[PDB]
RNA sequence: UUACAGGCAUUUAAUUCGAAGCAUAGCGAGCUAACGUUUAGCAGGUUUGCAUAAAUUAAAUAUAUUAAAAAAGCAAGACCGCAAAGGUUUCUGUAGCAAUAGAA
RNA sequence: AAUCGUACCGCAAACCAACACAGGUUAGUUAUUGUAAAGGCUGUAUAAAACCAGGAUAAAGGAACUCGGCAAAAUAGGUUAUGUUUUCGUACAAAACCACAACAAAAGUAGUGACUGUUUACCAAAAACACAAGACUCUGCUAACACUUAUAGUGGAAGUAUAGUGUCUGAUACCUGCCCAAAGGCAAAGCAAACGGCAGCUGUAACUCUAACGGCUCUAAGGUAGCAAAAUUCCAUGGCAUUUAAAUGAUGUCCCGCAUGAAUGGUAUAACAACUUCUUAACUGUCUCUAUUCUGGAUUAGGCGAACUUUAAAUGCUUGUGCAGAUGCAGGCUAGCUAACAAGGGACGAAGAGACCCUAUGCAGCUUUAGGGCAGGUUAUUAUUCAAUAAACUACCUUUUUUCUGGGACGGACGCUCUUAUUAAAGAAACAAGAGUGAGCAAUG
């Protein structure tokens, strides 16, 4: 079996994942939306109450 | 060779002799892991992975390895055959575990490098290593079971296992249950090593090996009592050649064995050689299994042609 | 055993095996579409609707 | 060996120079070659649509200079000579007065040229006398044929 | 000799209809065969080999120990059997209810 | 907080089967001690034929039936002192005792496979296959081997000779003898648990018989133990004993056995079997020998409304005749008319351009030491830093495998001369008959 992915490889790929960030407003509340660089789907990640803009969480 | 007197005696420790309550239990002999102290639970989460069964089918989807598939779920363990990462750091054995993918036993070892977090690894268990033992590798280690050293620092008569053909790729030669290899002499840049099959070969002195044997001495005493016991392991039944029809096998016809025994593709299977006569690796093999000199094998059809 | 029941309908199977997206994925499927355009069939695939 | 055998080796001769007819260019030089040796307007239009962004000043000049040769005259306005073959300054036919282009080629040439003229202006300051001369010659040919009425960049 | 009409012959699908088959290219695993991933089901009873607890409950109470279904478990290609999956024997049916069914 | 599903059918007259088709179709829930809450569903008009199907009861006998206890019937269940066999776990016999209403069905002998399993959808479920287990052989890791145009890639295996590939035997117990000559295959000049083989004649012990014991020929070796009228035996229903009133049967036993025999295994074996064989107990409409009866169809009435088939018809018997078995032709007979219910002798009755056999410009699949080829792998030789050639082994491609004939096969025959019968001109056939020949001579011109 020449193709196996071990847990160490899974964690390395997860830590090397890039995202595109976009701020949106919903019902007067601000949310952060992100899209994975290798996909075309956007999703709402978190709100500004739990995230600090300007850092790398 | 299994005999019914062996099961009746019920002598060898470490085996489970199932009482003949049913037809499928009369000849069944297994291994008692609890009596041996071998852990038979789930593997370490950070050193294991769940994978689908292939059932002997390649990327084209066709059967290339016959009589496979239909077993239980498969989980694979990652084993560090080369301990070059942890050369200086000593390791403490936590458990000895059983793996259905191999015939030997694996050992879980924890390392504590200075200034870092603990590290866990799997290693092929030597013959006489139990939980709590200390394993060491690299220069400055004693010549004792479980130690990994280059061939330049191993005595001639000491049995070894998990030997590396290449300097740093990893051990590949001696892995099966209760097997070992010995060193006969050491030359300028090579050592003469006798392999478990009885072959004498040249191996570079910078390769590494582990002192001792493999850690399962009850492999040959097992008897599966049922057909379904090997079905659960992932093996399927096979049909004899003379039982098939002419369009299926060379032995298909009504008569039995009209022609000398051969493979399904017509190759004689009772002594015909399959290794390449001009194989590049002939330069490292001194004597083949059974005592045949390499030159006798390399130059056998050339004399007949002449 | 009684025969004649070789068809077991499944909507997901029908789209995947004979759908337009499948016919357009290979060269031979594209040729099949052209053959049906040349003959002038009103419905090109089982997957088509307005 | 009752039936004697004779063996012959046949070599398949091929043209020395490659005609960029089917393969897609993948380099700066390959794109120039495909444009220069293009045989039909459909080929030139295909190259521009697919590799639009991989164009330079030389590529735009080459496309313009070759467009006049891809516009063919009507077969009814040409008379074939008896046995004459293409040579240096000699053609296998002579043209009737005021020959007209093919009916179905004018819209293609006009459409293709309009796209080229749109993207050219930024490259006007990177031309050499050879490139300027070829552009002037090409437009004059494109005016003799009913493709353009004036040269936007004449000034 | 040339032309025309006719009879016969040669060649080209050549009086008409009809095979089992051979070669090349495409469409099929929603039936069935093997396999992969995910999911679910199998009343009520019987026989047998093992298994003891953050400190099992009582008595002995040291010493020596003893009694108790004191176990919300594992094992069996185990047994009688409702569902279910099969198709052993008989009869009915035979263009039939059914191009393979019904009752026992 | 947007977007899509929400009606109706869903063990069915609405889904899969051409149908309102006795077939097929997944999961989740509900009442009920000997019963059963909710909910759901509903059949042209009659009856005192034969016959057919599915049930019930039956005097006396109880397998006398039949290829065969097929089908039907039957105290069927539980606990036992004692005995037998075991692979020590099991399995079987057993007088007797114990049962509220429901549910109910044997043992022994032999043959073959250890066992649970799997198989020809639609005539074969088995002794066939698989199986745990034994042995042989190949494979040093970029392993052998398989898929592929392979220069890729993938399975083997992320395994490492206590492992993996292929082959034959088939739990277990006791055993497993000799041969590598010739023609092949493979290999390290050797290999049989690789493919295969394993004789004949003749003389001899008190009377007889037999031959313990001799002689000769030949071969690579000459079948050892075991078992044996077999799932193997042509004479054949072999001889003897048991079993019955009666034995081509069953069991045991005698045995160079046309043509038994040791891993294409030999001989036994507890348990197991919708497998084949025989026997015992009990039970019975299987039978002597049938009778009565219930339900449904048939049968009678109204309504609705098919199919096979049809050269034309107003369509008797008998003997004779004839393409050789006559409703239709010749003689001798036959005289109210049309149907209903019932039976099935004939119409060489209907259904499917005979399958058996022979004949083709025949077709296809399979096999091989029938001919030819090299186009994959292996092997050999040579050359450049994944190549070229081939009388070899494996795989693959293509082609050939007469006619005559008292049907075909088997056997025999096919050219050319002389002679016999079909009279005394010539000619004249049969797988009719009786004899020659495919040369010789340098002189035998
Ligand atoms: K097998
Ligand atoms: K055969
Ligand atoms: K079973
Ligand atoms: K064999
Ligand atoms: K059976
Ligand atoms: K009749
Ligand atoms: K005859
Ligand atoms: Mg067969
Ligand atoms: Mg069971
Ligand atoms: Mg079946
Ligand atoms: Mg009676
Ligand atoms: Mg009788
Ligand atoms: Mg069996
Ligand atoms: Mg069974
Ligand atoms: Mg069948
Ligand atoms: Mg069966
Ligand atoms: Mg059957
Ligand atoms: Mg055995
Ligand atoms: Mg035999
Ligand atoms: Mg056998
Ligand atoms: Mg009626
Ligand atoms: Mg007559
Ligand atoms: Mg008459
Ligand atoms: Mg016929
Ligand atoms: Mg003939």
């Amino acid at each position: 079996r020449k193709n196996i992915v071990w847990p160490e490889q899974l964690e390395e790929q997860k830590r090397n994942k890039q995202y595109e960030y976009q701020w949106v407003i919903s019902n007067g509340k601000k949310f952060i939306a992100r899209r994975e660089s290798t996909s075309t789907k956007w999703e709402i990640w978190k709100s500004i109450e739990k995230v600090t803009p300007g850092q790398k969480p | 060779k299994y005999t019914y007197k062996f099961k009746q005696a019920r002598a060898v420790p470490g085996l489970v002799y199932w009482k003949p309550r049913t037809p499928g239990l009369r000849h069944k002999i297994s291994i008692d892991y609890d009596f041996l102290g071998v852990y038979t639970g789930a593997p370490h989460k950070d050193l294991s992975a769940a994978v689908p069964k292939l059932s002997g089918r390649n990327n084209h989807g066709r059967i290339t390895a016959r009589h496979r598939g239909g077993g239980m779920k498969k989980v694979l363990r990652q084993v560090d055959y080369s301990r070059e990462k942890v050369d200086g750091i000593p390791g403490v054995v936590e458990r000895v575990e059983k793996d259905p993918n191999r015939s030997g036993f694996l050992a879980l070892v924890k390392y504590q490098p200075e200034g870092q977090l603990p590290i866990f690894k799997y290693h092929l268990a030597p013959a006489e290593i139990k939980a709590g033992d200390v394993l060491l590798s690299g220069d400055g280690a004693p010549v004792q079971a479980g130690s990994t050293l280059p061939l330049r620092s191993i005595p001639l008569g000491t049995p070894i296992h998990n030997l590396e053909l290449t300097p740093g790729k990893g051990g590949q030669l001696a892995r099966a249950a209760n097997v070992s290899a010995v060193i006969q002499s050491k030359q300028l840049e090579n050592a003469i090593v006798k392999l478990p099959s009885g072959e004498i070969r040249l191996i570079n002195l910078d390769c590494r090996a582990t002192v001792g044997r493999v850690s399962n001495h009850l492999q040959r005493m097992i008897n599966y009592g049922k057909a379904g016991e090997r079905r659960k392991l992932g093996w399927r039944p096979s049909v004899r050649g003379i039982a098939k029809n002419p369009n299926d096998h060379p032995h298909g016809g009504r008569t039995n064995g009209g022609r000398p025994s051969c493979t399904p593709w017509g190759v004689y299977c009772k002594g015909q050689r399959t290794r390449r006569r001009n194989n590049y690796t002939n330069k490292f093999i001194i004597t083949r299994k059974g005592g045949q000199p390499i030159r006798k094998f390399a130059e056998a059809k050339k004399l007949k042609a002449r | 055993m009684k025969r004649g029941m070789t068809y077991q309908p499944s909507r997901k199977k029908r789209i995947n095996k004979h759908g337009m997206e499948k016919r357009l994925g290979t060269e031979d499927g594209r040729l099949t579409i052209l053959r049906r355009l040349e003959k002038g069939r009103w419905r090109l695939t089982v997957d088509m609707f307005r | 060996y009752r039936n004697k055998v004779t063996i012959e080796y046949i070599k398949l001769k091929e043209p020395e120079n490659d005609d960029y007819a089917t393969r897609d260019p993948t380099n700066y030089a390959q794109l120039l070659g495909a444009i220069s040796i293009s045989r039909h307007l459909d080929r030139t239009t295909y190259l521009y649509e697919t590799f639009k962004d991989k164009f330079d000043t030389i590529h735009y000049v080459t496309a313009l200079t070759k467009l006049p040769g891809l516009v063919h005259y009507r077969g009814a306005d040409l008379v074939m000579r008896d046995g004459v073959q293409w040579s240096e300054g000699v053609k296998p036919f002579w043209q009737k007065p005021n020959a007209q282009p093919r009916k179905h080629l004018l819209p293609k040439a006009q459409g293709l040229l309009s796209k080229l003229e749109e993207q050219f202006p930024p490259h006007l300051n990177n031309l050499f006398p050879r490139q300027t001369a070829n552009l002037i010659w090409a437009y004059g040919q494109l005016k003799r044929k009913q493709v353009v009425a004036a040269c936007p960049f004449l000034g």
